RNA sequence: GCAAGCGUUAAUCGGAAUUACUGGGCGUAAAGGGAGCGUAGGUGGCUCGAUAAGUCAGAUGUGAAAUCCCCGGGCUUAACCUGG
RNA sequence: GGGGCAACCCUGAUCCAGCCAUGCCGCGUGUGUGAAGAAGGCCUUUUGGUUGUAAAGCACUUUAAGCAGUGAAGAAGACUCCG
RNA sequence: AAACUGAAGAGUUUGAUCAUGGCUCAGAUUGAACGCU
């Protein structure tokens, strides 16, 4: 059960002497559905063969990540050089509200309502990786919990 | 751009002023083509692109485009004028409305009717 | 009625005094606070308070032009 | 010159913990040591100790924590800084990470978390966030 | 005076008043000083047509306002009622 | 307005079927389409985006109600105004329109039929509470919980109303509506739920579509 | 794709975190004043008290009606009207 | 609302009516069944595809518009007689 | 009881890249005008 998503298609030259060069670069993110998720990039000079090095590339580049019920446990904010990308937790019914970049990783992740914005550069590359991180960074109520050597019931 | 600097001084938003003088934020505007001519457009293209100088009622001299293949118009025709550049046509900044006033309908338009006063054919 | 207290900046006139009012402001956008200071001219009917003194008035019918205040009393004396 | 003494507590405990010290040491204040004292109580630090030197000084020392290898103390960030300070009711007190968080608020109660603050029914100085 | 009138609200051809005290130069929808009632031509048995406040018009009784006639008779059914 | 045009064209271009014709025989069999998109082009490349799914979902759900997009923008506000799923709340109230729930009833076979049969006046709808029938010509009328559908006595002996109800029964009557066929009366005592109504729909997406 | 409407044009906000308080920057992309001094003004160490102005909490009056929002009611539905 | 004890008079305020798709809302322009997939148009590898259940045929239905009737509610009870 | 629900980007400077930076479009809107109807 896994479940592969192709973020974007780009173009790139490359320049000999003797003329230009043509390459492919692809993005790939897939995952399990639940709780882990990667991103890939693969490079080659057939388009298909660099959809194929992404998903191989995001396979071993799978992250875990902890989810309430099917939203996200709190607000998150993330900086990837220069981009910036701000995720807030939504009600049950409100949808995933995501240009694309961020539709598609979260969509991996199985996030059903969330609500996304974008700051600085609008790159997809480092949209994703923004992305990611931030949800690495996120952490559960329990995990605090445990953290500050408090129950659960203790903290709010 | 600290607190105390925005408090005395503060941010301030330049107000673009609008790409449409002559009309004077009005929809259309009647005047009368003081010249009908024809130009060349900017360096990537060529043709003979067919303009108009008209008087505004606003008392502005402005010059304008006829869309479409074929016009009437010609000296002391009163036409109705509405905003839109022509990317290629420097100095050009607005269309003659076709079939508003006197400025007559494309002849044989069939697809985009509504965009050059063709009536409908029957 | 509304009273009050300032420093009285001026006693040159005669049977009058100037007080000067601090107050603080928030500002609606930037929401930090500015001093305010505002002259109000109140009414001495023995010029008992000398310039610099501090001194509470209270809201009164115009006397005279600019001064719908009364000095009720006087606190506090400069030095 | 040095116009700020939670903040500066607040960044000399960011950096230490970013430094993984075992404890990091100041010059003491009360509000210094109530801040720390709410912070034990909350768990992001072991202890904080005052001694006593010399000269009327003390010195307060705050003994840090770090779980899985990581600091326990995410974050910390100076809200109510002196050259903007913000004054909240027992309503507005803004929430630290959906509350997993704490937000430090100083009321006429004393300086207290803002879960607390809310029970209270009362507000005050928003003075940092730590999570 | 202070007469107690209709205020004409409602939509066309569905007439609903509002009794209002206001003074008699005033107009019908204009300033008025009070709201004590609403009243509707055309209502269902079990919906309420008429509502108001006793304690006010006797208020206004005592202060010397004077009532319009229609008012005076709605208050009249209201108080059989 | 009501769409006019070819009712199979619209199934062909959204790939499965919508219920626009009632099923006397097999889908496949009745029009031998919809195995690739109409038009002379058929199979095409440069494969659709995200937004042009959106936008199919939205057209399929509006075909299938017959719903026009004014209409269908004013449910999707009512919906995020209303509490919970907004997804939910339009799909329940596409379900309470009257021309639906009569179709559902069976008195009439389709979902156009039983428009026009609720606009021309012979089906009566009560409310609850009320002790008095009362003709509707408008269908698109939301019903109330316990809400009751009866025949005007003109309209009983109906041919097409007959030779639906034996179509609906070979359908299936849901649950929640409760039809008497020999009073040709139906009640709806409560709203279709989203576990009920068909999986295959996706409200997600219309949700999405709205969003800007 | 909309549908007794459909487009163009004109205007306002949005997207524009593109005046950034929420919420931007200043080595090289625009941006540190040539440097110091200092006026008004801005901010400001530790301990024990008085004060309660800012700050917080509660009480009252007011913040007209309509409009916005919530729950009900009436128009065959809706707009619309309408009580709280 | 103005005047009058009242009868009653004035009221381009007001309530309505005519015109405008100018905005919002609602509804209709039909509904089923219908194949050697009729004819024609278009594309085509010239023979197939598409228009297309679309149409014709066939069986119904009359909201809205038009005709014939019927008919609330907006009215508050004036004045007059009697206690 | 309820009033406490809400956040998308894209094209374009380069052989190609990232940033920066402008310009343009996708929405709602209106006492709206003009064209077909």
């Amino acid at each position: 059960g896994l479940v592969e998503r192709l973020v974007t298609v780009d173009r790139v030259a490359k320049v000999v002497k003797g003329g230009r060069i043509f390459s492919f670069t692809a993005l790939t993110v897939v995952g399990d559905g639940n709780g882990r998720v990667g991103f890939g990039r693969g490079k080659a000079r057939e388009v298909p063969a660099a959809i194929q090095k992404a998903l191989e590339a995001a396979k071993r580049n799978m992250i875990t990540v902890e989810l309430n019920d099917a939203t996200l446990h709190h607000p998150i904010k993330a900086r990837h050089g220069a981009s910036k990308v701000y995720m807030q937790p939504a009600s049950e019914g409100t949808g995933v509200i995501a240009g694309g970049a961020m539709r598609a990783v979260l969509e991996v992740a199985g996030v059903k309502d969330v609500l996304t914005k974008c700051y600085g550069s609008t790159n997809t590359a480092n949209v994703v990786r923004a992305t990611f991180n931030g949800l690495r960074d996120m952490s559960t109520p329990e995990k605090m919990a445990a953290k500050r050597g408090k129950s659960v019931d203790e903290i709010l | 751009a600290t607190t105390n600097q925005l408090i005395r001084k503060g941010r301030k938003t330049i107000k673009e002023k609008s790409k449409v003088p002559a009309l004077q934020a009005c929809p259309q505007r009647r005047g009368v083509c003081t010249r009908v001519y024809t130009t060349t457009p900017k360096k990537p293209n060529s043709a003979m692109r067919k303009v108009c100088r008209v008087r505004l009622t606003s008392g502005y001299e402005v010059s304008s485009y006829i869309g479409g293949e074929g016009h009437n118009l010609q000296e002391h025709s009163v036409v109705l004028i509405r905003g839109g550049r022509v990317k290629d046509l420097p100095g050009v900044r607005y269309h003659t409305v076709r079939g508003a006033l006197d400025c007559a309908g494309v002849k044989d338009r069939k697809q985009g009717r509504s965009k050059y006063g063709a009536k409908k054919p029957k | 009625a509304s009273v009050l207290t300032g420093r009285v900046v001026s006693d040159k006139m005669d049977k009058s005094i100037t007080v000067l009012i601090e107050r603080l402001v928030r500002h609606p956008l930037y929401g930090k606070q500015l001093r305010r200071s505002t002259k109000i001219k109140a009414h001495d009917e023995n010029n008992v308070c000398q310039q610099g003194d501090l001194v509470r008035i209270k809201e009164t019918r115009p006397i005279s032009k600019t001064k719908a205040w009364t000095l009720v009393d006087v606190v506090e004396k400069v030095e | 010159s040095m116009q700020d003494t939670v903040g500066d507590m607040l960044t000399r405990i960011r950096n230490a913990q970013m430094a993984n010290k075992v404890s990091v040491a100041m010059p003491s204040s009360k509000l210094r040591k109530s801040i720390a004292d709410l912070l034990v109580s909350e768990g992001y630090v072991a202890s904080a100790v005052v001694n006593a030197e010399e000269n009327n000084k003390a010195t307060l020392s705050i003994e840090l924590k770090y779980f899985e290898g990581k600091a326990v103390i995410e974050t910390i960030q100076r809200f109510s800084r002196p050259g903007l300070r913000q004054h909240r009711g027992k309503d507005a007190i803004p929430t630290v990470k959906q509350g997993m968080g704490v937000a430090i608020v100083s009321t006429s109660q004393g300086i207290m978390s803002d879960r607390a603050a809310r029970a209270a029914g009362i507000g005050g100085e928003v003075v940092a966030f730590v999570a | 005076m202070v007469v107690i009138r209709l205020a004409r609200g409602g939509a066309k051809k569905r007439p609903f008043y509002q009794v209002v005290v206001a003074d008699q130069r005033r107009a019908r929808d204009g300033r008025y000083i009070e709201n004590i009632g609403f009243f509707n031509p055309l209502a269902k048995e079990s919906e309420e047509a008429v509502r108001l406040n006793m304690e006010a018009y006797h208020a206004w009784i005592a202060k010397g306002a004077q009532p319009s006639d229609r008012v005076a008779s709605l208050v009249r059914a209201y108080n059989k009622a | 307005a009501r769409y006019i045009g070819p009712k199979l064209k619209l199934s062909r271009r959204e790939g499965t079927d919508l219920g626009l014709k009632s099923g006397v025989k097999p889908y496949d069999v009745k029009t031998k389409k919809a195995a690739r998109p109409p038009g002379q082009h058929g199979v095409s490349r440069n494969k659709t985006s995200e937004y042009a799914l959106q936008l199919r979902e939205k057209q399929k759900v509006k075909r299938i109600y017959g719903v026009l997009e004014r209409q269908f923008a004013n449910y999707y506000k009512e919906a995020a105004r209303k509490r919970g799923a907004t997804g939910e709340n339009l799909l329940a109230m596409l379900e309470s329109r009257l021309d639906n729930v009569v179709y559902r009833m069976g008195f009439g076979s389709t979902r156009a039929e039983a428009r026009q049969l609720v606009s021309h006046r012979t089906v009566m709808v009560k409310k609850a509470g009320r002790d008095e029938f009362v003709r509707v010509n408008i269908p698109s009328i939301q019903l109330q919980d316990g809400d009751v559908i009866a025949i005007q006595e003109k309209s009983r002996e109906q041919l097409r109303i007959k030779n639906a109800i034996e179509l609906a029964t070979q359908r299936g009557i849901p649950e929640w509506l409760d039809v008497d066929h020999s009073k040709l009366q139906g009640t709806f005592k409560k709203a279709p739920d989203r576990i009920d109504l068909p999986a295959e729909i996706n409200e997600s997406l219309i949700v999405e579509l709205y969003s800007k």
